[PDB]
């Protein structure tokens, strides 16, 4: 059904009345989304079906309709716009500066913002409006408060 | 069954509401996707 590249929010109705679960990325034809969102599960576009092509729990992300797309990266030193869609809210440009998740494997760009769990597979932006990973998979930390990884995929 | 839904378009935002902090945070990533703080 509907194709245009953009951002999408991921809906149920399994649960009271239609609950948001998340957030993907349409571009090029293929949907991109977070694997905690949709547990590899098809996708309804209108009248059209959205089935999965390529998906990793380690990674946590997951394409429907074609391989991995998005192959934008941080620069590490500029300030990056996390395109906030929240369950029930207008979709929201929040500018920001990202930290650093130091791993054993190296490091990765992190957003410390706090939106509802619904939020998950809202896309990170360069200035160019590239979109340089998702937000939604990450860690609480001292003060109770959440920050996610720039999680990103890597196109063939 | 799951649906997608139009949210809007993709792009930066000049004038947008700047918050947030940078945190540097040592972290360990599970086999099932996980992140955790190594503190
Ligand atoms: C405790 C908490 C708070 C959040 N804002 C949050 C946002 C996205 C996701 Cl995926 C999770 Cl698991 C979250 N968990």
């Amino acid at each position: 059904g509907e194709t245009t590249d953009g951002v999408y929010r991921v809906m149920t109705r399994r649960l009271l009345g239609s609950t948001q679960v998340g957030v993907g990325v349409m571009q090029e034809g293929v949907f991109h989304t977070m694997w905690h969102v949709t547990k590899g599960a098809a996708l309804r576009s209108g009248e059209g079906r959205l089935d999965p092509y390529w998906g990793d729990v380690k990674q946590d992300l997951v394409s429907y309709c074609g391989p991995w797309k998005l192959d934008a990266a941080w620069d590490g030193l500029s300030e990056v716009q996390l395109l906030a869609v929240p369950p029930g809210e207008r979709a929201k440009n929040i500018q920001t500066l990202p930290g650093i998740f130091k791993t054993k494997d190296g490091d990765i760009g992190a957003v410390a913002l706090d939106y509802p769990a619904g939020t998950s597979g809202s896309p990170i932006l360069d200035k160019c409006g590239r979109v340089i990973g998702l937000y939604g998979n990450g860690v609480v930390i001292k003060n109770g408060s959440y920050v996610s990884a720039i999680t990103q995929g890597k196109r063939e | 069954d799951m649906y997608i839904e139009r949210a809007g378009d993709i792009t930066w935002e000049k004038d947008a509401e700047v918050t947030g902090n940078s945190p540097r945070l040592d972290v360990a990533l599970d086999e099932s996707g996980d992140f955790s703080l190594v503190e």
